[PDB]
């Protein structure tokens, strides 16, 4: 089969192509090639032309996309193409690779990306880890905010932990006239978290009338999806410090890698559709005027490119074109104004590099662990996390979470409770107690 | 300074441009016309080719015979929002294109069909009528129709008491009649295609669950060919008063063209729109300033009425004629004026034959 | 199902009841004999009730 | 519960303003300022809610 590796504007040179010869690629039944076009002018005619003479010159079935630009027209362009030519189409690296929902029917485009509920699941995973169970939703009338607050409700119905869910706002942002009413409803976010969902130009101002109102500063916290980032190095010098966001892996994952996965995902489809229901292993290529490609039937094909393994890899997509386990990013807002990788996310997991969170009344406390006084128990198997007389307890040596109790414990949650003050507590590592040994202590 | 237009004729052609000459005495900017074109790609290139023959500030769509708006109007949509041009579609009611995030620079002269969710709103308030079943089907206009339903009951604390969606094309409901048989409510309200409708009338009054009581409310599609053949009387369908009239929406499309385009004339920093989508790339860095223009413009006085765009693009403040089917045949029963509903002197029948409006609503006895 | 006979306390209460409000009623057993709480399902992690 | 200073002489400082002022959780605050500080003080406190 031919797959058609299509770049646009600056891009990889063809070693790229030396790793789609020298793969399991080759050695498989597929034999597959592979035709590399570059391309500078990024305009529809003339995407589509290409598209045209590549399907009409050459004998191709797949086609794997990646541009430069940030244009979002690529995508419902690329779209638009695979619903009329019936052909799949892979969308990375680029405009192509942004998530589009609601796509045409019949339409078999995929593209590298997550969807809002892996985010807002990825959030609450943020948020548990640290144990945030008070927060508030913001929002927009922008599309998507429904299926955001309906994943998120949905989530926190579901769960024996504790949330709190105080208030959401709609932010209506339409009406001129009703500058005032932003105002008026943000004086409602006595919750730490805010989870604000909105564009960036919107993100901009609804900050800047945060910041106005007073709900910037070192006691609350937000967190944004990808879309408010938007690009890394453009911060419009008014996003507060701090800010939380989550974002796809664009620093550990190269153009080529992308290149060889979109080259695997096309071969495994048609190896296991050349196995299983060996009629027509590929349809042929097809012009202008395709109404005649009934024959194709490739809906057959359709199933099968949601199920790839690649060695173990879980490749599969979905059925509305974003893949089922991407790679996500936790991203931070530093001091001068730059963004940094804190965690990433894994299947199910959470590999977060930070255990306290750094940011005057917030000080660490040891603690040993004794028969009737300092009772380390392990985390409550229904919910995950400890209850009602057990605090959170750390355990160096990458850390493990213990939730100690006992009657130390209540005396210093007494104690924090009437000097207002907060802690994190963490157990030691070497020494007991503590005595001088060859004039240090330990302990 | 010119404007776009792509119609099913060539008497739509020679219309607009007659209209927009008319418009002109009231610049020398000079109208533009293309017809469709059977395949989608030819469609998309010979819009390209147009763009680029002269710079267009607005583009007008129309829909031809066989419409299948699905793809008739995308590409020319498609093709505009690269360079962030506004496209005015005509007749198209499928409510994918108020969404943003696909569609960017669109604006509607008519109405979607999700908005006639909001005209089975009065109906409920003046029947009193607060227990209803919905037939939505499984497709983004279904989707749509059920949110706004929804969104709309929930203002007074009252949901839908029970709603059911069916794969599109089935041609087995019976088990979802079944379900919904037995659930005390009367008023029935469906939202499906032609075929869909027709399918759902078949398997449906075989059960008895047309005569007592069994308020039908439906809306524009459902009473139209096939499925009108096969509907029951008494069913209280929506039509559009000037949904057909293609004339009439090119006239006001291009008054209010001229006048957004006479208001920003007065703006400065009016970049000129690229002429040509070979070789340019970068955005009109005005079409969203022109897009707001076009937006929020209260026109005087057009053929269809007060014309007023909503934050979506979409037509507002539109008016609803009801339908009531009786002996094979369909009367005007009353008005619905964008706001509210007005009846008329006729008499209005119902399903079972009954001249009172039954209560929709039966109470069961017997518990488990 | 198979079709037994009850009575009781209970059974009294629902008799008085129903011929105080005019309603009919058919009476059976639960199946997991459990008067029910709030547990988590292995799949989906969907809590619901029993 | 807390006592506050508000020296508006340094206005490079107005964002804190809006800041120290969104802790007097008491409904009591007992002002005490001229009546330009006064109306300005309101204003803020208006704004924080
Ligand atoms: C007048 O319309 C024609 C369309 O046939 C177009 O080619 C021409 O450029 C228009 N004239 C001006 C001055 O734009
Ligand atoms: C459409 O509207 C025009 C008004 O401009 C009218 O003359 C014409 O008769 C209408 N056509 C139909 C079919 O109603
Ligand atoms: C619609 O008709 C009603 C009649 O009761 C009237 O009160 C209302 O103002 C009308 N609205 C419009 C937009 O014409
Ligand atoms: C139940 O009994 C009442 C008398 O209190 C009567 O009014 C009602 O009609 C009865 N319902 C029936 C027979 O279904």
């Amino acid at each position: 089969i031919g797959i058609a590796v299509i770049l646009v504007g600056t891009s990889d040179e063809v070693a790229i192509k030396d790793a789609h010869e020298k793969d399991d690629f080759h050695h498989l039944s597929v034999v597959p090639r592979v035709e590399l076009v570059a391309m500078n002018e990024t305009d529809p005619k003339s995407i589509i032309t290409r598209i045209c003479d590549l399907m009409s010159d050459r004998k191709i079935q797949g086609v794997v996309f990646a541009d430069d630009t940030d244009q979002e027209a690529i995508a419902q362009i690329l779209d638009f193409i695979s619903a009329q030519t019936l052909t799949p189409i892979l969308g990375i690296h680029g405009g192509s690779s942004m998530i589009m929902a609601d796509k045409d029917e019949s339409s078999m485009f995929f593209q590298f990306g997550p969807s809002i509920e892996q985010q807002a699941s990825v959030m609450l995973n943020i948020m548990e880890e640290y144990d945030w169970y008070i927060f508030s939703i913001v929002t927009t009338y922008f599309p998507g905010y429904q299926d955001f607050v309906n994943k998120i409700r949905s989530t926190i119905e579901n769960s024996f932990v504790g949330w709190e869910l105080e208030e959401v706002l709609l932010l209506d942002m339409s009406l001129d006239d009703g500058d005032s009413k932003i105002q008026n409803q943000l004086k409602k976010l006595q919750s730490p978290i805010i989870l604000l969902y909105c564009t960036k130009e919107e993100a901009t101002y609804i900050f800047e009338v945060a910041n106005s109102v007073g709900l910037t500063g070192y006691g609350y916290t937000w967190i944004v999806p990808s879309l408010v980032a938007g690009d890394t190095d453009t911060v419009p010098a008014e996003f507060p410090t701090g800010l939380i966001s989550v974002s796809y892996d664009e620093w550990d994952y190269g153009l080529p890698a992308r290149v060889r996965d979109g080259i695997a995902i096309i071969t495994t489809a048609a190896s296991d559709m050349l196995s299983e229901h060996s009629f027509i292993p590929e349809p042929k290529s097809s012009c202008y005027n395709t109404h005649e490609k009934r024959i194709y039937q490739s809906n057959m094909l359709n199933r099968y490119l949601i199920n790839v393994t690649f060695e173990g890899r879980n490749l599969s997509f979905s059925e509305d074109g974003y893949q089922m386990h991407p790679k996500l990013v936790i991203i931070l807002l530093n001091k001068e104004r730059k963004w940094e990788r804190v965690g990433k996310w894994k299947d199910k997991s959470l590999q977060m590099k930070y255990y306290v969170w750094p940011r005057d009344d917030h000080l660490s406390i040891v603690t040993l662990e004794e028969a009737p006084f300092v009772i380390v128990e392990s985390v409550d198997p229904l919910s995950g996390t400890c209850m009602r007389n057990t605090v959170p307890c750390q355990k160096r040596i990458g850390y493990i979470k213990k939730c100690c109790k006992g009657f130390c414990i209540d005396i210093l949650k007494k104690i924090s409770k009437s000097v207002k003050f907060t802690y994190d507590l963490y157990l030691v590592t070497n020494g007991k107690h503590g005595k001088k040994i060859n004039g240090t202590w330990n302990g | 300074v010119n404007i776009g237009a792509v119609l099913s004729t060539r008497k739509h052609e020679q219309m607009f441009r007659e209209a927009v000459n008319q418009a002109n005495k009231r610049i020398q900017l000079n109208a533009t016309s293309v017809t469709h074109k059977p395949n989608a790609i030819q469609m998309a290139l010979s819009v390209c080719e147009d763009l680029i023959s002269s710079q267009v500030y607005a583009i007008l769509v129309s829909h031809p015979p066989t419409p299948n708006d699905h793809f008739t109007p995308t590409p020319v949509s498609y093709t505009a929002g690269f360079y962030r041009i506004p496209v005015l579609g005509l007749t198209t009611r499928m409510s994918i294109y108020s969404d943003k995030s696909i569609h960017l620079s669109f604006l509607r002269t008519v109405p979607p069909y999700s908005h006639q969710s909001s005209v089975w709103f009065e109906m409920m308030r003046v029947y009193s009528w607060n227990h209803i079943i919905l037939l939505v089907s499984d497709d983004h206009e279904g989707r749509a129709a059920q949110k706004r339903l929804e969104t709309l009951l929930e203002e007074r604390e009252s949901k839908a008491e029970k709603v059911l969606q069916f794969d599109p094309g089935t041609k087995n409901v019976t088990a979802l009649l079944m379900e919904a048989k037995e659930l005390e409510a009367r008023v029935i309200i469906l939202s499906a295609s032609e075929d869909d409708a027709a399918t759902v009338y078949r398997a449906a009054a075989m059960l008895n669950m047309t005569g007592s009581g069994y308020v039908w409310l439906v809306g524009e599609r459902e009473i139209s060919g096939n499925a009108l053949r096969y509907a029951p009387d008494g069913i209280l369908g929506l039509q559009l008063i000037n949904g057909k009239n293609e004339s009439a929406h090119i006239s006001d499309a291009v008054g209010v063209v001229a006048q957004a385009v006479h208001e920003l004339l007065e703006k400065e920093n009016i970049t000129d729109p690229p002429r040509g989508c070979v070789g340019n790339t970068n955005i009109w860095k005005t079409g969203p300033l022109f897009k707001r223009v076009l937006m929020s413009s209260k026109y005087a006085d057009g053929v269809t009425g007060r014309v007023e765009f909503n934050e979506d693009g979409d037509r507002k403040f539109a008016n609803y004629s009801i339908m009531n089917l009786q002996n094979r045949k369909l009367v005007q029963v009353g008005i619905y004026n964008g706001t509210h509903v007005i009846p008329n002197d006729r008499k209005i029948i119902w399903p079972g034959g009954e001249t009172e409006k039954p209560r929709g609503y039966q109470m069961s006895t017997r518990l488990k | 199902t198979v079709p037994q006979c009850c009575y009781g306390f209970c059974i009294d209460l629902l008799i008085k009841l129903a011929r105080t409000m005019n309603f009919t009623y058919e009476v059976h057993l639960v199946a997991d004999g459990k008067f029910g709480t709030q547990e988590r399902v292995n799949n989906s992690n969907k809590k619901e009730w029993n």
